[PDB]
RNA sequence: CUGACUGCGAGGCCUGCAAGCCGAGCAGGGGCGAAAGCCGGGCCUAGUGAACCGGUGGUCCCGUGUGGAAGGGCCAUCGA
RNA sequence: GAAAUUGAACUGGCCGUGAAGAUGCGGCCUACCCGUGGCAGGACGAAAAGACCCCGUGGAGCUUUACUGCAGCCUGGUGU
RNA sequence: GCGGUAGGGGAGCGUUCCCGAUGCCGAUGAAGGCCGACCCGCGAGGGCGGCUGGAGGUAAGGGAAGUGCGAAUGCCGGCA
RNA sequence: AAGCUGUUGGGAAGCAGCGCCAGAGAGGGUGAAAGCCCCGUAGGCGAAAGGUGGGGGGAUAGGUGAGGGUACCCGAGUACCCCGUGGUUCGUGGAGCCAUGGGGGAAUCUGGGCGGACCACCGCCUAAGGCUAAGUACUCCGGGUGACCGAUAGCGCACCAGUACCGUGAGGGAAAGGUGAAAAGAACCCCGGGAGGGGAGUGAAAUAGAGCCUGAAACCGUGGGCUUACAAGCAGUCACGGCCCCGCAAGGGGUUGUGGCGUGCCUAUUGAAGCAUGAGCCGGCGACUCACGGUCGUGGGCGAGCUUAAGCCGUUGAGGC
RNA sequence: GCGGGGGGAACCUGGGGAACUGAAACAUCUCAGUACCCAGAGGAGAGGAAAGAGAAAUCGACUCCCUGAGUAGCGGCGAGC
C-alpha cells in the first residue's frame, strides 16, 4: 500500500502561513522565513509576557512618586510610611488615586507621614 | 459475538518506533549522532580493536576431527527412573521411545534418584543405583546385545 | 541467513549447563622455562570470564 | 453451552454438547487474524536503483562542475529512479498451532450457541436445488433475512439453493472456522455437519 | 643436606578484560633439629611474550567394516 | 532582449565589544523620499566541496640489491 | 516534583490500504479547493459555518505500511 | 431467469408505492447509486477444418526355463604405480575415492576396482561403449487474481517510444493521459489585416470554449481600506492612541503612530549573530525496510512435554491431515 | 538422396574465466567458478540402471522438495566455507 504526501504538506503550510499575514515582504507570502518569524514572535511573545509587569509597574511607581512629590517626600518616603502605617492597601497600581481623586491620595499622604515616625 | 471488537486483549501494541520526525527520535535519529554510524558497525559480538579478541585463549578440546571426520557410534540415552515410575507394567525401550523419553537415542540406560517401581525393564545398559534401587523391588534383564 | 556458528569459539570453549562459560586457564604452554610447580597446577585448570563471557553465548547458540 | 436446540420433522427437541463456558476474546482475535493474514496474499512490487532499466555512467565528473554530486540516475534521489525501500513480493502467512484453532472454534460455535442463536437441523424440505423453497423452509425454521445466517452441510443442493441469498452464506462441513461464524449473528447447521465439527473437537 | 618436591588450596591484594601477586591449611613422601618448629628456591620490588604452528619424551584415551599401523588427544618439556 | 548571482532586508560613520576582521551588539555622531551618470575601498565581494599544508591503515603513475609472483631465457632427466 | 542537547521511557495525532461493506453517507451535492473573529483538545489535530467544485466517500472497533520534510552546492517542474 | 407506476432532477439506477427471479445479489455500461435496461453472471450447449491427445482401446517391434561338462569370450597405452593438477567439506594434510596433461605399463573370474595412507581378514561392486519419459527450472506468449501503482506513481514508453534529441561509434535517452451525457465544436451581426474579443445561440454548467474537469503555491497585475517623505531597521513583540470596518450591547477584525524590548534557520562546534557551512522563491519525489537466524521483554495455547516441515486431501479468501 | 547453417525473453549444459569487495593492511584464502566471452541443447536441459553408497551382514538407477545441519568437517584453524 502506497501513501502519497497528499493533501498533509499543503494543509500544514497553509496552517503556519495563516499565522504569517501581517508580515513584511516574502516573511509573509513564504512559508518558511514565515515558520521563523513566527518562532522569534512567540518566544518575543512570551518574553514580553513578563516584561509588561516590569514596565507597569515602573509607570506607576514613577506617576506614584510625582504626585507624592507634589506634597512634599519622596516614594521612598512615601512607601516607607505607607507600610508602617500597616496599609498593605494599594497594588502600586491603585494609586492611580493621583489622577481621580487626589484629594484621598493627601489624606493617604498624611497617614503615611503620621506613622512614620 | 462480531468484528466488532475482539480486538487483541491491551497489549500488544504494534507501535514500531518510526525515529524520522522533528520530536520523538529527531535529526539524528535512533541512538547514532556521532560517526561511523552509517552503514554498520564491525560486528562486535567478538569482534573488534584490532587488538587481540578474547582470543588469548586456546584449544584445549582436542580430538577436534580428522578428515573422515565423525565416528559413528551407539549414542547412550540416560533415563532417571523417576520419570520412569510414572507408568508401570513392564518397560522395553519402544515403551520409553512411545512415552516421550528417549527420542530414538537408541542405546537406553536408567539411571539416577527418584523412586524404583517393581515392574520389569530391557535396557542396553544399567546403573549401579539404579540396578540396586531396583534389585530392592523387581526383575531386570540386561541388553539385547547390539 | 540462518547464523553459522563460530567454529574457533566451539573447539576452545565450553558452555555450562546453567549458563555460564568456561575456558583453560592461559599462560603455560610457552612461557615455561623453570617456573614454579605452583604455576602449572593453577594453570592447568579452567575457569569462568566475565562480560565478554556474555559476547561468547552469541557466537554459538544453535550449540 | 449445552441445551441447544434441535430441529427435525418431528418436533424441536434438545441435546447437549462439550463447549467450553469460558471464552477469550483475545484468542478469537489470534486465530481470525490468522486466517485474513494467510488469505493474504503478497504481490505489492517496486524496484531498487539495480532493478531500474537505466544506465549505471556518472552523470558528471562532480570535480569542478559547479553543479551538485551524483552518479547514476537509477538512485532513488532521482525522480523515476530507483525507489527507497519498496514492498517486495512476500508470504504474509504463518502457522499458528492447531490446538489455538480448534480451541477458537469450540468457543466461538459456543458463544454462538450461548446467546442461543444455535440451531441443529435435520429437516430439510427445500429439496431441490431452489431458491424459493429454501426460502418457504427458512419461513419456517424463522429464519427471515432479520439476522445474516451462516448454513452449514454435507447437501449440496441446499448449498445452491442457499447460496445465491444475500442474507446467508454458503458453508461445507470442512469449510467450518471461526471468521465465518464471527460473521453471521445466526449459526444453522446439519446434524452430520456437527457431528464431523465434533469429530475435530468434542 | 637438596621442600630450585608431587596432589592441592580456605581467604585476599590488584584489576575493564585477560594477566600478575600473597597465602594459612589438608593428604603423600622426605630434609635439617633433642624438641618447639622451619622448608613448595634467593631481604623484597625488573631479569620478559596470549594464541595459532611445530620438535622431543611419556601415558588411564581416540584411531572411519574388525585387528594393527599412519595420524590425533592428554600430561611433561622445547622452538621469539 | 540575456547572464552568473540571490536565506530574508526597512543594508550609514566612529569608538569599543564580541570566534579577536560589525550595515545587524552597546555608546555617541550623522542622515528629507526615489533615481541617472562615473570610481572601485568594504560587503573576509563572484567563480572552482584549496591545486600549498595535514589527515585517510584512499587511489593511481614511476623506481630498485622492498616482498612475492609471471612472462621470457638458461638448464638436467625423460617421451618423440 | 516539572530548564534541558546526545540518549532511554510513556502517551497520542494524521496519510494510504483491508475486515467491519449484498452495509451506511452522497444531487436536498462525495473527494478536493478557498474563507473564518465560531466550537472542542495542552498539542499533532478534530468539528461547524459561507463559497467553490461535480461522483464519489467510509463510522464505532480492529488490521497492514511505498505513512508525515525545510534544508542533502538534493531530484523534477514552475516562476522571480 | 425476473418491473411497472408515481416523484425530484438537465439527466435516474435516487425517492415513495406495491411486485418479481434467483443452480444467476460477480462485474461492466447505461446522462446520478440497476439482482429484474443492455453486455454478462449461475448453470448448460458446440466443430466441416487444424492442433493436441496412453487418459482409455488395439496392433506390432521385443522378451520369458533347469542341470552337467569344456577353457572360448566378457570393452587397452585401459587398469595399476609414479610425476604435475582439477573435483569433493578436504588449502598436502595420516589424503583415499572420482577426473587426467606427462612417463613406465598388465591381467580376462584362481580376473579387477572399492569400503579414507599401507597390510591382513571380512564384506560391496563389475571399469576403460551407448540410450531413456515422468517428478525439476524458466516466462517472449495466453488467462486468472491482488489489505499492488493511479500519469514525478506504476515497465524507460497508458499518448505514433526505444521515438524525438545526443554521440563517429558501441551506446545514451526523454517529455507528453482528462470538453461534454451528446459536437449540440458556437451560424448570423459587430471591431479587427489577421490574431483576439463583444453580442446571439447550444448546454445542467461556457467560471466545461477546445492541451478545454477539479485550478493549490510561488509569481504578475487592477480597484479598494489603513499607512509613510528629521528617520537608524532579523522587520517582530507588548502597551496605549488615531483612522477604517462587522456587531443592540460589551466586544471583535484590519492597519500603524509613539513608547519598552529584541545578535535570522539548519549544520558543524570548546564556542556563532558570525566575516564558518547549506538553501533565490514555490510545488511535488525523498531516507531506518524486508527475509531468514538469534536475544531479552511481551499477549496468549499447552505443559513433562510442546510444535510440525515438505507434502497429500479439500476448497477456490474453508480448512484438515 | 538425407541432414546441417540463422534466430529465441529467461531457463539448461559444457569450454574459458575476472576484479572491486571481505579479511577492518595484504600475498594463502574471500568475493566465485559468481560477472562475462564462447559453443551446444530443448520445451525443458542436465542426470540416470552401480567397478555405487558405508556399517546396518544394510540400502538397491536418476532428478527435485523438507529434514538431516550450520552437524560432520574445511580454514594465514583467521576472515570465513
Ligand atoms: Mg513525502
Ligand atoms: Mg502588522
Ligand atoms: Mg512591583
Ligand atoms: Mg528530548
Ligand atoms: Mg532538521
Ligand atoms: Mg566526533
Ligand atoms: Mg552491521
Ligand atoms: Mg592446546
Ligand atoms: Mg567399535
Ligand atoms: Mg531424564
Ligand atoms: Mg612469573
Ligand atoms: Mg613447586
Ligand atoms: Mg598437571
Ligand atoms: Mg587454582
Ligand atoms: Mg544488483
Ligand atoms: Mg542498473
Ligand atoms: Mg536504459
Ligand atoms: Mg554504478
Ligand atoms: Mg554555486
Ligand atoms: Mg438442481
Ligand atoms: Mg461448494
Ligand atoms: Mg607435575
Ligand atoms: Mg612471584
Ligand atoms: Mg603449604
Ligand atoms: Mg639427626
Ligand atoms: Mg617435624
Ligand atoms: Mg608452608
Ligand atoms: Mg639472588
Ligand atoms: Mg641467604
Ligand atoms: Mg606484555
Ligand atoms: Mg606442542
Ligand atoms: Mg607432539
Ligand atoms: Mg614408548
Ligand atoms: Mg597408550
Ligand atoms: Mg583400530
Ligand atoms: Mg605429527
Ligand atoms: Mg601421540
Ligand atoms: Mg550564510
Ligand atoms: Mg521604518
Ligand atoms: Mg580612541
Ligand atoms: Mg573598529
Ligand atoms: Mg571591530
Ligand atoms: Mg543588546
Ligand atoms: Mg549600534
Ligand atoms: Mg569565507
Ligand atoms: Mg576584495
Ligand atoms: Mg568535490
Ligand atoms: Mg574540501
Ligand atoms: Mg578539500
Ligand atoms: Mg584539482
Ligand atoms: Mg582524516
Ligand atoms: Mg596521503
Ligand atoms: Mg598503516
Ligand atoms: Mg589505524
Ligand atoms: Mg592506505
Ligand atoms: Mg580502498
Ligand atoms: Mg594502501
Ligand atoms: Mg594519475
Ligand atoms: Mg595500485
Ligand atoms: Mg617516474
Ligand atoms: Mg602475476
Ligand atoms: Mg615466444
Ligand atoms: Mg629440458
Ligand atoms: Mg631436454
Ligand atoms: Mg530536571
Ligand atoms: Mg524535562
Ligand atoms: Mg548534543
Ligand atoms: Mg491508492
Ligand atoms: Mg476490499
Ligand atoms: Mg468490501
Ligand atoms: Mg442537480
Ligand atoms: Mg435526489
Ligand atoms: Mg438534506
Ligand atoms: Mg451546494
Ligand atoms: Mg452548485
Ligand atoms: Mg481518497
Ligand atoms: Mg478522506
Ligand atoms: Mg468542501
Ligand atoms: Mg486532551
Ligand atoms: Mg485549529
Ligand atoms: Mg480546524
Ligand atoms: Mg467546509
Ligand atoms: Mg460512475
Ligand atoms: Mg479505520
Ligand atoms: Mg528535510
Ligand atoms: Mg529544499
Ligand atoms: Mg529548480
Ligand atoms: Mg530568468
Ligand atoms: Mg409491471
Ligand atoms: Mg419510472
Ligand atoms: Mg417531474
Ligand atoms: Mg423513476
Ligand atoms: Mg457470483
Ligand atoms: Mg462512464
Ligand atoms: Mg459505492
Ligand atoms: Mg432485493
Ligand atoms: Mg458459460
Ligand atoms: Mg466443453
Ligand atoms: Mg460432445
Ligand atoms: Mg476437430
Ligand atoms: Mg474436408
Ligand atoms: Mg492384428
Ligand atoms: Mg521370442
Ligand atoms: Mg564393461
Ligand atoms: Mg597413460
Ligand atoms: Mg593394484
Ligand atoms: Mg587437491
Ligand atoms: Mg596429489
Ligand atoms: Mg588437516
Ligand atoms: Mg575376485
Ligand atoms: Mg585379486
Ligand atoms: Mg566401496
Ligand atoms: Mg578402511
Ligand atoms: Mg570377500
Ligand atoms: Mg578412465
Ligand atoms: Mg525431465
Ligand atoms: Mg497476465
Ligand atoms: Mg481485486
Ligand atoms: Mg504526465
Ligand atoms: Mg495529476
Ligand atoms: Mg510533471
Ligand atoms: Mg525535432
Ligand atoms: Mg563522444
Ligand atoms: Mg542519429
Ligand atoms: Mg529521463
Ligand atoms: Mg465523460
Ligand atoms: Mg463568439
Ligand atoms: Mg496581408
Ligand atoms: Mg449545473
Ligand atoms: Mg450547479
Ligand atoms: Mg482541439
Ligand atoms: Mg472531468
Ligand atoms: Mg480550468
Ligand atoms: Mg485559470
Ligand atoms: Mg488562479
Ligand atoms: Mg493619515
Ligand atoms: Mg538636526
Ligand atoms: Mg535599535
Ligand atoms: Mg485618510
Ligand atoms: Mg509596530
Ligand atoms: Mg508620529
Ligand atoms: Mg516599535
Ligand atoms: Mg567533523
Ligand atoms: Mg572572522
Ligand atoms: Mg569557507
Ligand atoms: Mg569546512
Ligand atoms: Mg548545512
Ligand atoms: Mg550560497
Ligand atoms: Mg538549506
Ligand atoms: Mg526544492
Ligand atoms: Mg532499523
Ligand atoms: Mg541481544
Ligand atoms: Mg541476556
Ligand atoms: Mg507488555
Ligand atoms: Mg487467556
Ligand atoms: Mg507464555
Ligand atoms: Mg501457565
Ligand atoms: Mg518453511
Ligand atoms: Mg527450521
Ligand atoms: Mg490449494
Ligand atoms: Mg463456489
Ligand atoms: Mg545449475
Ligand atoms: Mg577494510
Ligand atoms: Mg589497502
Ligand atoms: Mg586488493
Ligand atoms: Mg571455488
Ligand atoms: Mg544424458
Ligand atoms: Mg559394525
Ligand atoms: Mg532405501
Ligand atoms: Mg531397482
Ligand atoms: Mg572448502
Amino acid at each position: 500500500p502506497r501513501a502519497k504526501t497528499g493533501v498533509v504538506r499543503r494543509r500544514k503550510h497553509k496552517k503556519i502561513l495563516k499565522l504569517a499575514k501581517g508580515y513584511w515582504g516574502l516573511r509573509s507570502k513564504s512559508f518558511r522565513k514565515a515558520r521563523e518569524t513566527l518562532f522569534a514572535a512567540g518566544n518575543y511573545a512570551y518574553a514580553h509576557r513578563k516584561r509588561r509587569k516590569r514596565d507597569f509597574r515602573r509607570l506607576w511607581i514613577v506617576r506614584i512618586n510625582a504626585a507624592c512629590r507634589q506634597h512634599g517626600l519622596n516614594y521612598s518616603t512615601f512607601i516607607h510610611g505607607l507600610k508602617k502605617a500597616g496599609i498593605e492597601v494599594d497594588r502600586k497600581n491603585l494609586a492611580d488615586l493621583a489622577v481621580r481623586e487626589p484629594q484621598v491620595f493627601a489624606e493617604l499622604v498624611e497617614r503615611a507621614k503620621a506613622a512614620q515616625g | 459475538d462480531l468484528r466488532p471488537n475482539p480486538g487483541a486483549n491491551k497489549r500488544r501494541k504494534r507501535v514500531g518506533r518510526g525515529p524520522g520526525s522533528g520530536h520523538g527520535k529527531t535529526a539524528t535519529r535512533g541512538h547514532k549522532g556521532q560517526k561511523s554510524r552509517s552503514g554498520g558497525l564491525k560486528d562486535p559480538r567478538r569482534f573488534e580493536g584490532g587488538r587481540s579478541t578474547t582470543l588469548m585463549r586456546l584449544p584445549k578440546r582436542g580430538m577436534q576431527g580428522q578428515v573422515p571426520g565423525e565416528i559413528k557410534r551407539p549414542r547412550y540415552q540416560g533415563v532417571n527412573l523417576k520419570d520412569l515410575a510414572r507408568f508401570e507394567g513392564e518397560v522395553t525401550p519402544e515403551l520409553l521411545v512411545r512415552a516421550g523419553l528417549l527420542k530414538k537415542g537408541y542405546r537406553l540406560k536408567i539411571l539416577g534418584e527418584g523412586e524404583a517401581k517393581p515392574l520389569k525393564v530391557v535396557a542396553h545398559a544399567f546403573s549401579k543405583s539404579a540396578l540396586e534401587k531396583l534389585k530392592a523391588a523387581g526383575g531386570e534383564p540386561v541388553l539385547l546385545e547390539a | 541467513p540462518k547464523m553459522k556458528t563460530h567454529k574457533g569459539a566451539k573447539k576452545r570453549v565450553k558452555i555450562t549447563a546453567s549458563g555460564k562459560v568456561v575456558a583453560m586457564k592461559t599462560g603455560k604452554r610457552h612461557l615455561n622455562w623453570q617456573k614454579s610447580g605452583k604455576e602449572i597446577r593453577q594453570k592447568g585448570r579452567k575457569f569462568v570470564l566475565a562480560k565478554p563471557e556474555a559476547e561468547r553465548i552469541k557466537l554459538l547458540l544453535p550449540y | 453451552m449445552y441445551q441447544i436446540p434441535v430441529l427435525s420433522p418431528s418436533g424441536r427437541r434438545e441435546l447437549a454438547a462439550d463447549l467450553p463456558a469460558e471464552i477469550n476474546p483475545h484468542l478469537l482475535w489470534e486465530v481470525v487474524r490468522w486466517q485474513l493474514a494467510k488469505r493474504r496474499r503478497g504481490t505489492a512490487s517496486t524496484k531498487t536503483r539495480g532493478e531500474v532499466a537505466y544506465s549505471g555512467r556518472k552523470i558528471w565528473p562532480q570535480k569542478h562542475t559547479g553543479r551538485a554530486r551524483h552518479g547514476d540516475i537509477g538512485a532513488p534521489i532521482f525522480v523515476g529512479g530507483g525507489v527507497v525501500f519498496g514492498p517486495k513480493p512476500r508470504d504474509y502467512s504463518y502457522t499458528l498451532p492447531k490446538k489455538v484453532r480448534k480451541k477458537g472454534l469450540a468457543m466461538a460455535v459456543a458463544d454462538r450457541a450461548r446467546e442461543g442463536k444455535l440451531l441443529l437441523v435435520e429437516a430439510f424440505a427445500g429439496v431441490n436445488g431452489k431458491t424459493k423453497e429454501f426460502l418457504a423452509w427458512a419461513k419456517e425454521a424463522g429464519l427471515d433475512g432479520s439476522e445474516s445466517v451462516l448454513l452449514v452441510t454435507g447437501n449440496e443442493l441446499v448449498r445452491r439453493a442457499a447460496r445465491n441469498l444475500p442474507w446467508v452464506v454458503t458453508l461445507a462441513p470442512e469449510g467450518l472456522n471461526v471468521y465465518d461464524i464471527v460473521r453471521t449473528e445466526r449459526l444453522v447447521m446439519d446434524l452430520d455437519a456437527w457431528e464431523v465439527f465434533q469429530n475435530r473437537i468434542g
